[PDB]
């Protein structure tokens, strides 16, 4: 099932919920163990993380270090070691088992930095920052190399997108997105990487793209019926889901869902509560 | 912000 965790509606939220595109019904699960939006999700090992984010709340803005498990057959969140620095609105991607952390923000301070999570150490390490300081980063996995996408470098939203080889432990600028995005749904559908929606620094997008490693080219493909930027974005059974966001008025419980092979985008669900800013994962 | 609502 695909798994929402954390997210923003007036406040970080510790909902954890998980919905089933087969028979559409939504699972209310384990309270994450610190709200969190601005949070990323991924699963190694069939594990759900939870990575990163702040708590927003009527009290404080703190920027998350955190990094927590859950357990799908324990329903249960336990606490891993914390990373370096906060990372609010990070990214992040999963090669061979390991976690990296990319971007964010703590404060007004906008990072280029990146780490690597290991599991069954539970470690972090600091690798190669990226050449481009990135909050609201979209990141993906194609060929076990580790895409950076977009974001913002707390002045310029970006289109730009670099590449990560784990084995150079080094960092290269790639062929830049038609449509600068920050806060856009990043995954890898097909074998393609695909950036949807995001904002521009003007309006959140209902534009979805996608990039073609062999012919270094980014090209457009059905757009989103709305406009959405800080949404979650998972892929399940060979389609895309976006997940919530915000579209500048309200906060969206509508998931979409994009046929690869029609080229076609359809409402599917609604979220038991519009929200934005989650960590999204399947397992 | 524009971007997250938040």
């Amino acid at each position: 099932l695909i798994y929402t965790a954390g997210g923003y509606f007036r406040q970080s939220l510790s909902y954890l919920e998980a919905y089933n595109p087969s028979d559409g019904t939504w699972l209310r699960l384990a309270d994450l163990q610190v709200p969190r939006s601005g949070l990323a999700g991924c699963v190694v090992g069939g594990l759900l993380y939870a990575v990163g984010g702040r708590n927003n709340s009527p009290d404080g803005n703190t920027d998350s270090s955190a990094l927590d498990c859950y357990n799908p057959m324990t329903n249960q969140w336990s606490p891993c070691a914390p990373m370096s620095v906060p990372r609010n609105r990070i990214g992040v991607g999963v090669i061979d088992g390991h976690i990296y952390a990319v971007g964010g923000s703590h404060g007004c301070i906008h990072h280029n930095s990146v780490e690597r999570y290991e599991p069954e150490r539970d470690e972090w390490h600091l690798v190669a920052p990226m050449l481009t300081r990135r909050i609201g980063v979209g990141v993906a996995v194609l060929n076990r190399l580790l895409y950076a996408v977009g974001g913002f470098d707390g002045t310029n939203r970006l289109n730009s997108a670099e590449c990560y080889y784990p084995e150079r432990n080094e960092w290269r600028m790639i062929t830049a997105m038609n449509t600068i995005r920050s806060g856009a749904g990043v995954c890898v559908l097909h074998n393609c990487i695909y950036a949807a929606g995001g904002y521009d620094g003007q309006d959140q997008l209902n534009s979805v793209e996608r990039y073609d490693v062999e012919t270094e080219t980014w090209t457009f493909v059905a757009p989103m019926k709305h406009r959405r930027s800080a949404l979650g974005i998972t892929v399940h059974q060979g389609r895309i889901y976006v997940l919530g966001g915000y579209d500048g008025h309200t906060f969206l419980d509508s998931v979409e869902c994009y046929d690869p092979d029609t080229d076609t985008w359809s409402e599917v669900t609604r979220m038991t509560s519009g929200r934005s800013g989650v960590g999204v994962a399947v397992t | 912000d524009p971007e997250t609502g938040e």
